[PDB]
């Protein structure tokens, strides 16, 4: 099954930060760097 | 066989839903808080959402 | 058609899209556990 | 929470005793013929969903809100649990 | 900063303004035009940034930087089992069938 | 949306706005201690109203590139001459809009800390 | 379907709460958020800008027989707002020779007419005995906010300059809730509450805000 | 002042910074920031949708004398865009006599016109002696994102669907100066820079965008 990434799967990095998809955004939103490039990924502090 | 129902049906399930409510537990459980139970509504995709606080 | 088209001769050709409940390897089995029903007969023919 | 819920819990002898009453004047209510509740005009809750509207088939909420019309009592009254069906003819 | 400074701009109301708090905040040093200051912010902290929502800026030397995202095994379509009566087991006479 | 902020800039002096207050707005000093007779530097912006439906200014004041929503410190007006900033008055309003008539909020809540 | 549904609750002259139901996961704020920035910002509004009472010398000074002290006065005067009837009247002046020992207010002013004062009551000033309070008060029309930078010179000396709030608006926000009605639950529910007024009913604010939001894009 | 000046430095068919010089201390982003939404969000863009091969059964399956691998292939085909002259055209097909050893890329398909392929090089395949590849790709025009749901049926068989991308534009932002003359040095100098374009010239994008940010920006007039 060509998997994907809907809304729930675990992400986590290499230093300890288990993800848990929240609500993937449709471009328009996001953090638009002064030069268009939006932030593909977030990860608010607090927690760990 | 997941005959992508959708059509008006959905526009109905919320007559089974509407007003009524459901539960919600946790593994493990060391508090009656452990259930509560919320009324319902529905966004998209799998995985179930819940309101913060309850988190604690 | 839900069958004969995709499966056919038991096995289903490679390159077939499948969804829930979709037969994977249809089969038979003689078996007679719960024999003839009452009113049901009023149907086995009613439609024929 | 519950619409007016605060006017409930206290206006009784204690939590449960309330909830209790409620789920009775529900089946008994709507489930014993939709047209039964005390409410008269539009004070009867609705469900203006999609394009169309209608009384929430979730009966359960009528009672909650039905306990806001002076009507209806609760307690060791009329021992003929059966005769609760004595009306089961006057309302068909 | 190079590109933009030789491409089109260099310091904007928004991109600049923030820098304001940047100071009052207890970060940027009150120095040369918005260049120098806007820099530092870089180094450690991250350049400005705005918000595809309202469109305002994000008052604060936010942080940013490609890193690493794994997406482990515990998916969902694999870790879920919803149903009704479905089961109904025997001997146990309790769901599981 | 709280934590005073006292960034400390100085403790010059004043004679009720003519000088310092007016002048100082060129450099040196700001939301510090100062003095004109018995006040500090919660002035410049008066932002008033009445127990109506909007101290108006405040929120609307920062609405523009003006005040800093974060506890910057302007002079409020709700029940009576308030020191507080929108960095706190807002607080009420919301928690107020919840129950009704900030009146209550007032008591309950703690704003002096 | 294709065309949304534009509701309206209008409780009168102030506050309205509008609604765009059918939307799309996108035009949530994309339509509305920017509106607010055109409401508050611009709009043909009005408010005071320069008052003066003889016997006075400054804004932070005191007034005999009048509990309310200058500061206090204006702080109440600010919130006052009135309408001018004919777009050829830049701004006008007001006046109010007034009571020895009564409860002054707004209306008490100069019974002129072109301009009406929506706000009766509106405290204004108490003044047992110490009767004396004839005062010049210049009312303006503008756009956003302008405080101690405009002046409203007029009488010049002692004529105290006040903050200009000429925005017929005040404190406005909104909402956005993911529904489904159509089908994709993820759809957005608008909801903008124009919590305010200063002469212009909530309504007009909208179509007076949108006529502009439209106006600029034109220029393209 | 009164009316601002609309500028326009269109390089040509991609990118085209736009300027709205005389603005006020408030329509800074009020204006364009929302646009961007409109742009990215929704516009009549174009992209693939349904492919096919021949000796290939399905996506997750290999191809002889082809290092790529189907997956790989489409995963290269995906980012290929095109343009369609005329509005009638709902969506067309494309072919490719990919044969024997060579490099194989986009413009080596059907030499048809009516639909130009603004992508040259675009390393598509790499076969070395396993010559064979003739395929049936179906390009579409839509608005948004629509993967494995809209199967561009067609051949109906091994005809592998694709992940529609549509959206004409990519990467867009704008800066905002501080003084375009007038008086109050606090004025704002708008400057959007529609970086790229599938088929639609930076320009169109704007108008297009506008038209919408306006149309929908109309209903506001009829209460209830």
């Amino acid at each position: 099954q060509k998997r994907k990434l809907q809304v729930g799967d675990k992400l986590a990095n290499r230093h300890g930060n288990k993800g848990v998809v929240a609500k993937i955004l449709p471009v328009e939103d996001m953090p638009h760097l002064p030069d268009g490039t939006p932030v593909d990924v977030i990860l608010n502090p607090l927690g760990v | 066989r997941q005959r992508d129902i959708k059509d008006e049906v959905w526009d109905a399930l919320e007559e089974v839903i509407h007003g009524k409510v459901v539960l919600l537990n946790r593994a493990p459980t060391l508090h009656r808080l452990g259930i509560q139970a919320f009324q319902p509504v529905l966004v998209e995709g799998q995985s179930i959402q819940l309101h913060p606080l309850v988190c604690e | 058609a839900a069958l004969r088209d995709l499966d056919e001769e038991g096995i289903v050709r490679i390159g077939a899209e499948v969804k829930p409940g979709d037969i994977l390897v249809g089969r038979t089995s003689f078996k007679g556990e719960q024999e003839p029903s009452p009113e049901e007969r009023l149907l086995r023919s009613i439609f024929g | 929470a519950e619409p007016g819920i605060d006017k409930l819990f206290g206006m009784v002898d204690s939590k449960y005793r309330l909830t209790v009453v409620v789920a009775k004047r529900a089946q008994q209510l709507l489930r014993h013929r939709f047209k039964n509740t005390v409410l008269e005009p539009e004070e009867r809750p609705k469900m203006r969903t999609l394009e169309g509207l209608y009384d929430d088939p979730n009966a359960v909420t009528w009672a909650m809100k039905e306990l806001l019309t002076g009507r209806l009592f609760f307690g060791e009254n009329l021992v003929p649990e059966d005769r609760l069906q004595k009306e089961m003819e006057r309302l068909y | 900063f190079g590109k933009r400074q030789g491409e089109g701009f260099g310091v904007d109301k928004r991109e600049k303004e923030v820098l304001a708090r940047a100071e009052k905040l207890g970060l940027v040093s009150p120095g040369k035009s918005p260049e120098e200051q806007l820099k530092e912010l870089f180094d450690l902290g991250k350049v400005v940034l705005y918000d595809g929502r309202t469109g305002e800026p994000f008052e604060g030397p936010i942080v940013v930087g490609q890193m690493f995202i794994m997406k482990l095994y515990h998916m969902v379509e694999d870790k879920m089992h919803a149903r009704s009566t479905g089961p109904y087991s025997l001997i146990t006479q309790q769901p599981l069938g | 949306i709280t934590q005073v902020r006292k960034e400390k800039k100085g403790a010059g002096m004043a004679f009720a706005t003519p000088e310092e207050a007016l002048a100082a707005y060129e450099r040196g000093e700001v939301a510090l201690n100062a003095p004109i007779v018995v006040a500090g530097r919660e002035t410049s912006v008066g932002r008033l109203k009445f127990v109506f439906a909007n101290p108006d200014e405040a929120l609307l004041a920062v609405a523009h590139g003006l005040l800093d929503l974060q506890d910057v410190v302007t002079v409020r007006y709700l029940g009576r001459r308030l020191e507080t900033s929108p960095g706190r008055i807002l607080f009420a309003r919301i928690v107020g809009e919840a129950v009704g008539d900030e009146k209550v909020a007032q008591e309950l809540i703690q704003m002096d800390v | 379907l294709k065309a949304p549904v534009f509701t309206a609750t209008t409780q009168g002259d102030h506050y309205g709460e509008f609604v765009l139901e059918p939307l799309e996961r996108g035009f949530g704020v994309t339509l509305g958020n920017p509106l607010r920035r055109i409401l508050l910002s611009s709009i043909p509004g009005t408010a005071v800008t320069s008052v003066y009472i003889e016997d006075v010398l400054h804004e932070f000074s005191t007034i005999p027989g009048v509990k309310e002290d200058v500061v206090e006065i204006i702080l109440n005067l600010k919130e006052l707002v009135v309408r001018f009837l004919d777009p050829k009247m830049a701004s006008t002046t007001l006046i109010l020779r007034a009571e020895g020992p009564k409860e002054v207010r707004a209306g008490d002013f100069t019974p002129s007419a072109d301009v009406e004062i929506m706000n009766p009551d509106l405290h204004i000033a108490t003044l047992e005995e110490g009767g004396k309070l004839y005062m010049e008060v210049r009312v303006d029309r503008g756009v956003g906010y302008v405080p101690a930078e405009r002046h409203g010179i007029k009488d010049r000396i002692n004529a105290i300059p006040v903050d200009a709030i000429f925005s017929p608006v005040r404190r406005v926000a909104f909402q956005v809730e993911d529904t489904r009605l159509g089908q994709r639950t993820d759809l957005d529910k608008l909801t903008l509450r124009i919590w305010t007024d200063g002469s212009v009913t909530p309504l007009e604010a909208l179509n007076q805000a949108v006529a502009i939001l439209k106006e600029h894009l034109n220029y393209f």
